[PDB]
RNA sequence: UCAGUAACGGCGAGUGAACAGGGAAGAGCCCAGCGCCGAAUCCCCGCCCCGCGGCGGGGCGCGGGAAAUGUGGCGUACGG
RNA sequence: UAGCGGCCCCCGGCGCGCCGGGCCCGGGUCUUCCCGGAGUCGGGUUGCUUGGGAAUGCAGCCCAAAGCGGGUGGUAAACU
RNA sequence: CUAACACGUGCGCGAGUCGGGGGCUCGCACGAAAGCCGCCGUGGCGCAAUGAAGGUGAAGGCCGGCG
């Protein structure tokens, strides 16, 4: 609202909060990002290093869909299925292990970060990591690849 | 052992049976028909050959094969078209030589 | 001029952008008009489905979405022929038909055939002449219960199959999935160069023997 | 039929037979005037292919267009401005000479509608095109269901709006990754759609 | 929405799409050619009958013309 | 003003019936035949244009096709 | 005034959050509002970073079993 803005409190002060020595002129330093290498060089180098120059290869017809690969972590791994699944597996005595499919829930690669509760799991995914594999093996379980 | 389908490798991809079917009739275009061959050879017989074609035929007759290929490529365009044209001209020359001998 | 600290910005307002501005003050009126036209057409086609012709099952054509199932443009001729539907009669009895789509697999073809057979079993066909019915027609008593249905006909669902919890055997507990992926990548990368090396080794052995 | 033979003949433009013919015709056309009605198509097969039918109401005009490029119409040089716009005599027109010929024929005959056109001969300084026109008010076409589309008012001056086969080629119309400049109606439409702000009601 | 992204740019200032995905809407078709049908096709003038304020339908004309340098029917890549 | 309020006039659209006119029409299997658009594609160069980068698109000039061919598969080239 | 960004503040929900586009609501004084969608969360931002790229991708500490 215009009621609460600084302009209302600024009426009557000739200057309008912009100084008498240096006025409020149009474009004292140039428009936009001008002088990035000449008279704004200090600011550009101090606050945006690496701005100027080229690096890396050019990929012309990039399609993000080819590289689409969402990831999940082992601490979140048990949240894909319902709690009743996990508790039933926990108090089960036959040794049967529930099957968790991350592709069904929309994940492609499993990365092993969190601690895993001690019960067998059949994790089926598209890609695995070495540490996630070893975590699943240590907790007791199976890793299954799907396409 | 275990052979799980994978997203990577030589046999990457979800497995599914692939059903055979008759190819679409649109794919048949360009196939040479007997009547069309008859028409084209009649027209060639009445017309003759282009000047560049006969110059290339002279080059092949004197057996400068690389020169003929380079000249045809320059005169016509792509290397594939040049190779096809050179093959057809050599076939024409062979047919003419056989007819002259017999 | 840059202030103390902040982001470098590239606003795309260096053209005469104020002359080409699309205000949306007619959005509610547009929605009202589209609705009215929708109900007008629904009334126009009296017993027919409001949504339109049934459509087929298709898979999204990308690694990002190939797990999902859409509604396609129309049934293809292979599916129509194997379901016993003429390509010209399908359009006039309510089946969307396109001739561009192929059928590389068999599961999708069979699923769409099942869909078409279910649609034939479900639809009610009115007499071509209201007085005298014909052989390929529906009897009179169920005509009294023919009504429009809202939404797409037989809507598409993404159904996920559970398998029950299994028991572990030692056979799949010795499977090195990460190692398998790494060697699969290596083999795919080095397949061609290995073939060329084998070829030149073979020709060198032949040369040495000769 | 004879058409197939004719077509395969005309494809052999470097043969001595066709070369002699083309020479003789080109001489005759150059001797004639710049725009005149031909009694009958020179290429019956090509007229058939493009849509001509030997019935009343179909007329054919043979026209010649001066060859070459397009030099900038500026007083001496004087294309005042930055050096990037100093070019005078190496520029090229955006439309083809076939389209220019069709538009000239359509402008001269304002009571007819242009259907298509074809090339019949050329030389160093001229190009010769025969263009098919249709009289839209003749009963012979107004009573024929499949050709009465051209009698609609929407199809006035197709060559002037770039709707003929020759005119369309210059618009960059197509499907695929090669023709992204004209997604939508045309270049104008694509540029408009890309260069407006969609200031929504809520934002 | 992808996306101020892939990319272009004294690679500086700046410029800059598309595919997929969700929706609004949704509708498909016709020639030339290749061939088969005694040109089986079309326009116009005269007389008779109908209504004619969007000049049409039927019949009779040893009436005229177009058209074989090709009109009409079947038929077009989904095959015929 | 409100009202699935009243009265009168005119035009339309949907159904029904009558006369006249045209129309003789489809599907499956087997056998035999047939099937395509040229100064166009494409190449070189020049100029403009594009995010399109050893040339995205357009145009002028020169060269200029093929039929298991031709186009596309976002880095030029040969083989596959 | 519009757009972008940064930071500070107030409110709702919270590892989630957000219908802005569309649709359903006998369209219509207000009402062009408001309500609803949940198998309309497509999608955006966040939940993972790093490398030019191929790619890889986030603890471990004690005893019995061959110091
Ligand atoms: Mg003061
Ligand atoms: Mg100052
Ligand atoms: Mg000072
Ligand atoms: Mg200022
Ligand atoms: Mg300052
Ligand atoms: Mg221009
Ligand atoms: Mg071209
Ligand atoms: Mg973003
Ligand atoms: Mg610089
Ligand atoms: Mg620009
Ligand atoms: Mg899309
Ligand atoms: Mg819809
Ligand atoms: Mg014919
Ligand atoms: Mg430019
Ligand atoms: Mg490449
Ligand atoms: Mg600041």
């Amino acid at each position: 609202p215009s009621r609460l803005r600084k302009t209302r409190k600024l009426r009557g002060h000739v200057s309008h909060g912009h100084g008498r020595i240096g006025k409020h002129r149009k474009h004292p330093g140039g428009r936009g990002n001008a002088g990035g290498m000449h008279h704004h060089r200090i600011n550009f180098d101090k606050y945006h290093p690496g701005y100027f120059g080229k690096v890396g290869m050019r990929h012309y017809h990039l399609k993000r869909n080819q590289s689409f690969c969402p990831t999940v972590n082992l601490d979140k791994l048990w949240t894909l299925v319902s709690e009743q699944t996990r508790v039933n597996a926990a108090k089960n005595k036959t040794g049967a292990a529930p099957i968790i499919d991350v592709v069904r829930s929309g994940y492609y690669k499993v990365l092993g970060k969190g601690k895993l509760p001690k019960q067998p799991v059949i994790v089926k995914a598209k890609f695995f990591s070495r540490r996630a594999e070893e975590k699943i093996k240590g907790v007791g379980g199976a890793c299954v690849l799907v396409a | 052992a275990l052979r799980y389908p994978m997203a990577v490798g030589l046999n990457k991809g979800h497995k599914v049976t692939k059903n055979v079917s008759k190819p679409r009739h649109s794919r048949r275009r360009g196939r040479l028909t007997k009547h069309t061959k008859f028409v084209r050879d009649m027209i060639r017989e009445v017309c003759g050959f282009a000047p560049y074609e006969r110059r290339a035929m002279e080059l092949l007759k004197v057996s400068k094969d690389k020169r003929a290929l380079k000249f045809i490529k320059k005169r016509v365009g792509t290397h594939i078209r040049a190779k096809r044209k050179r093959e057809e001209l050599s076939s024409v020359l062979a047919a003419m030589r056989k007819a002259a001998a017999k | 001029a840059p202030s103390r600290n902040g982001m470098i910005l590239k606003p795309h307002f260096h053209k005469d952008w104020q002359r080409r501005v699309a205000t949306w003050f007619n959005q509610p009126a547009r929605k009202i008009r589209r609705r009215k036209a929708r109900q007008a057409r629904a009334r126009r086609i009296a017993p027919r489905p409001a949504a339109g012709p049934i459509r087929p099952i298709v898979r999204c054509p990308t690694v990002r979405y190939h797990t999902k199932v859409r509604a396609g443009r129309g049934f293809s001729l292979e599916e129509l022929r194997v379901a016993g539907i003429h390509k010209k009669v399908a359009r006039t009895i309510g089946i969307s038909v396109d001739p561009r789509r192929r059928n590389k697999s068999t599961e999708s073809l069979q699923a769409n055939v099942q869909r078409l057979k279910e649609y034939r079993s479900k639809l009610v066909l009115f007499p071509r002449k209201p007085s005298a019915p014909k052989k390929g027609d529906s009897s009179a008593e169920e005509l009294k219960l023919a009504t429009q249905l809202t939404g797409p006909v037989m809507p598409i669902r993404n159904v996920f199959k559970k398998e029950k919890a299994r028991v572990i055997t030692e056979e799949e507990k010795n499977f090195k999935a990460f190692a398998s992926l790494r060697m699969a990548r290596a083999n795919a990368r080095l397949f061609g160069i290995r073939a060329k090396r084998a070829k030149e080794a073979a020709e060198q052995d032949v040369e040495k023997k000769k | 039929g004879a058409y197939k033979y004719i077509q395969e003949l005309w494809r052999k433009k470097q043969s001595d037979v066709m070369r002699f013919l083309l020479r003789v015709r080109c001489w005759q056309y150059r001797q004639l005037s710049a725009l005149h009605r031909a009694p009958r198509p020179t290429r019956p097969d090509k007229a058939r292919r493009l849509g001509y039918k030997a019935k009343q109401g179909y007329v054919i005009y043979r026209i010649r267009v001066r060859r070459g490029g397009r030099k900038r119409p500026v007083p001496k040089g004087a294309t005042y401005g930055k050096p990037v716009h100093h070019g005078v005599n190496q520029l090229k027109f955006a439309r083809s000479l076939q389209s220019v010929a069709e538009e000239r024929a359509g402008r001269h005959c304002g009571a007819l509608r242009v259907l298509n056109s074809y090339w019949v001969g050329e030389d160093s300084t001229y190009k010769f095109f025969e263009v098919i026109l249709i009289d839209p008010f003749h009963k012979a076409i107004r009573r024929n269901p499949d050709t009465q589309w051209i009698t609609k008012p929407v199809h006035k001056h197709r060559e002037m709006r770039g709707l003929t086969s020759a005119g369309r080629k210059s618009r960059g119309l197509g499907k695929g990754h090669k023709f992204h400049h004209t997604i939508g109606g045309s270049r104008r439409a694509a540029w408009r759609r890309r260069n407006t702000l969609q200031l929504h009601r809520y934002r």
